[PDB]
DNA sequence: ACTCATGATGCACAAGTGGTTGCGCGTGTTC
DNA sequence: GCAACCACTTGTGCATCATGAGTGATGA
């Protein structure tokens, strides 16, 4: 099974214990478990309406020849495509 | 679908049944919900159970635990065993995390009829010894000789290991013991069960019906537990015995390598398939009304005139 | 005979001897296990392993509960682990000439002013159809509150009327009741006969006995004294629970439930639902000791 | 090739930049990457004579129930062993 | 001791282990903290340049002096893919410390007998459906050109698009046409993967069989193997798909490296290297 | 048969309309791309893309070095982008008469311990700086072999006993206690290489151990923006401040 | 001109403590 | 009694800025 890893921030702690029931934690607001597609779709589907006003970002194994990819839904740091690679953007203050 | 908030979760959510972690095992700790997680808080820290790649949890000596933690574990699917010294001492298990009875229909259709019974009986043995031939033997007859083969094989295991062994077999109805070999006997077959009666509550199946067993309600769980109680539990603890030295803690050593022999076997998608076929059942909204003539009739309507 | 429903929350269990220590807010009570028939730990309840395994040891039924049972969470085996109700569910419901009878039978026992058992399948669930019908206007009639038509949604609570949402709330407190009920005596929630392919087609199937009359008066009552903008399920599973706080229910559907099993009389248990700081009189005398 | 996740805080700028050269940073102190055993085991050398007077901890794909094993380094969250099941310990103040 | 902007080969992955390029243009390359920052008006991009083999560098990309060490030592080679071709090459040390593979090209290439069998060799792996073994250096250019010319027209009336008889050349290929467009990014993305790979393997560029004469020959022999059965096929097809308004080199990067991973050329590119050269 | 060697740091190299644009501190600096030849971009130095394409018109070998050529970090393409060094090495070395004649011909040529391990490799940057703007492989050796510097080694054998060793027993008796000798044997090693003598050295010799005709050998000119800005006038360099 | 180390300097976020409310998560005879 | 929410302090670490020092990673 592909390894999840899920990074929370500004959430509500509910969300940040609920996480924790699936996927454990490492650090402070950071998660990895081990799924398929559908536990982590439907994880994620979870955490989009618990996390409230803070910034969620998820990272999966995929089929590119990085091997992952990246959910965020309102994250400081987006993820841009360059020419069919996920590489982390950081913009700038 | 619906809304969804923290602690509830549906079973689509969840992993499979056979595919979840087996056990773990907490003594002198508090389990306790804070914040929508199951945490588990020793003297030192707090320790987060995830517990919905926990298919059973196992509660030792000195263990507390909230009504609001049980009710998570039981939504999570997870399965309580409050495994003490001398054997388990209690189960507990939340709503059945499958919402079709079909597994239970049909081992209720088969416990019931006496020919159904006894063929799901010899089913079960000719599964633990497959090499033998047993259409013609009858259930005290199996009973009997199932008691002899495993006493036989833990005569030999004794034997290969070279451990004291006092011509008794576990029972977890009342089976105590001091001896290292008795210790870990008990946490392997705690394990066991653990995981027998959390993959029972899991599927649906009642564990009162049961077809060699019967007087209680765990007899369906001491069934399916005795087709791999002698395969597992029996050599690993007889090993953890034969390894264990001076001031080494039993228990924890059993444990790790009870873990190890399950998921080496695969005891846990071997457990699924083995309950698939001894109800005969082929591969293949759940609730609806009976009737006679049609079956099955649609459930949430109301018939007027 | 006799079975004990003890009910336990704000409280902390342990073990001392031979008897639970329920540490309720009020003072300490010593309990002796033997007299536990089934523990229904409610909410703000700490149970430790010693009490457990003392309990387990003389066959109590734990069943993790909500207040006064309204929501059923998780339960531990049976009342003193007896199966025999759980058997004779299975024999009842696996052929059809008893699974005809006991329909007809819970039937006969939702129509006390007629006779159904010459009725068929079709025919009991319109008359059932046509009771509830009769039930919600007569009682929409009662209470002043408008009524058209039972319309919700499973998936979404929110959006509904408020009799639907009183009425949905007060139902499935009524469920967990009876999912308490059945996993205390040893009963399998799934083997319904009535309603079937569920897991708990059986607690929907009992629960119907009680629903026109405890739940549906409840939840029209709700509906008619509710103001704007107030959490119309909170008030009916508090109602609920107030209505559960007697006792006389869980006895009248430990009773009903043996009846439909077809248990003699003779072997019938019956339920006492006991209290501990509002039956202190009646429990002296037994042994349960009291602090303060 | 398995995916591997390292998480660093309170670590010197020239480390937080350079395991950007291997594993992307999905958020602040968390990294993300695909790499065989020893690549990974060379970056956790690395790290652990970069970080200094900080801490680390990795994830990686295992072969155990849960699918996954930690190693840290002077990290503020522990890994205790649960019968073979490694689980996260957090220490109390 | 472990420096942070210093890593040794074993530590970077294998060749063929990672990806494909990366494509910049209008930025900043830039090393800030011992990291390589692509630094947009936008924002700021930080690039795994272990896991990338090479990075191409389009029109508007400022890189700095350590910008480029640090890229060489990753092992990443820089290719700069302006307008009308690739225009200039860099590559650090090689991240493989045996010129086994450089000694036995060179040895290949001296000898005459030598580069008529690998010129041979290549002209198989082409066309493996022909026979070769008395076919000579000359006559061999002009079947590789008939040849190409020959797939070109194939896909141009297979795609249904207007090609102007041409073959694609590294040196001055200018065209404001989707297909010149296509065919450039394509052929720049696979000249600046074959560069990578050379330099990483420890080859020298400069010692070419069919092509001579210049120091990027090896280069061109090494992407001829490839030229015809991924990159114009791909450029064919971005061509015939290309809406309006679409960025024909952006779309024709994506097919490009879609067919690279697809077709595993970087894995089959070792392996080709290693059998032109007899590495038993 | 001139190759000058512009050595360009602490700027940031841009182009105007074929000609590259160095802007120091002390000024801004307008060269033709025509006679660039060898750019050494040392520290400091940021490129731009335009006037990397420009230079890669012109047969430019863009070599990323350290201060004045002590370390070897990046090069592009070649002199012209000729590959006759290179091919002419190669057959040098694969066989065995000529390798052994190169060889002998080379022979013929030709604390404390850091300090020499400094030099060396600030010699081998300098020798692998020159090779990769010649076009040479730095990894056919004919004394050297089975390294991807081994050609670099042998070229500085030549040159270890006679500027290193020296440098290096200078800097361990000059070196106080507690002082980086490394940094002080790179920095004197720089220093050495400022005239640019050891460089035109390196490649005549670079050109004589290959046998190439002397008339068609190319000689080094190792140009200085700000120290030879009279030179260049001349040349076409425009200047400003 | 580049890059890194360093010193202020501020700021977003997390973890703790403190009372206060509630006991919770709501389909199954609705088309 | 337990657990979530909430207010509110308290605190650790991150990111920015400005200054000054180096051009660096040191084997035949």
């Amino acid at each position: 099974m592909p390894m999840t890893v899920i990074t929370l921030k500004n959430v509500p702690q509910s969300l940040r214990g609920d996480l924790t029931r699936w996927m454990q934690e490492i650090a402070t607001g950071v998660y990895v478990g081990n799924f398929n597609s559908r536990i982590r779709e439907y994880l994620w589907r979870r955490v989009q309406e618990t996390m409230g006003a803070g910034e969620a970002s998820m990272c999966f194994a995929a089929r590119n020849e990085l091997g992952y990819d990246f959910l965020t839904e309102n994250a400081s740091r987006s993820v841009i495509d360059y020419d069919g690679l996920p590489l982390i953007f950081i913009p700038k203050e | 679908a619906g809304p969804i908030i923290a602690g509830k979760s549906e079973s689509s959510e969840l992993p499979r049944v056979e595919d979840r972690a087996t056990f773990i095992y907490i003594e002198h700790a508090k389990i306790n919900r804070v914040d929508s997680a199951v945490t588990v808080a020793e003297a030192k820290g707090v320790v987060r159970i995830p517990a919905a790649m926990i298919g059973v949890l196992l509660l030792g000596p000195g263990t507390d635990i909230s009504h609001r933690a049980v009710e998570l574990l039981g939504d999570t699917g997870t399965a309580l065993v409050w495994v003490g010294e001398q054997g388990v001492r209690y189960y507990a298990s939340g709503r059945a995390l499958a919402r079709s009875t079909r597994f239970l229909v049909k081992q209720a259709e088969l416990v019931t009829n006496e020919r159904s019974r006894l063929r799901v009986a010899r089913r079960m043995y000719q599964m633990r010894f497959p090499t033998e031939d047993v259409s013609k033997l009858t259930m005290q007859q199996l009973r009997s000789h199932e008691g002899a083969r495993v006493r036989r094989k833990y005569r030999e295991l004794s034997k290969k290991y070279n451990v004291p062994w006092k011509k008794r077999v576990y029972n977890p109805d009342d089976f105590a013991g001091g001896d290292p070999i008795n210790q870990a006997l008990s946490a392997a077959h705690v394990a066991l069960y653990g995981l027998v009666h959390s993959v029972v509550a899991a599927l649906g199946l009642s564990p009162g019906l049961g077809f060699v067993h019967t007087g209680h309600d765990r007899s369906f769980i001491y069934d399916v537990a005795d087709l791999y109680k002698a395969e597992i539990t029996v050599p690993i603890a007889f090993a953890v015995a034969a390894e264990a030295e001076e001031g080494q803690d039993i228990g924890q050593l059993a444990r790790l390598r009870t873990r190890d022999a399950f998921v080496d076997g695969k005891i846990l998608k071997r457990m699924v398939k083995d309950l698939q076929t001894l109800l005969e059942i082929p591969e293949e909204e759940p609730l609806s009304l009976w009737d006679d003539k049609e079956k099955l009739v649609p459930y949430g309507v109301n018939y007027s005139e």
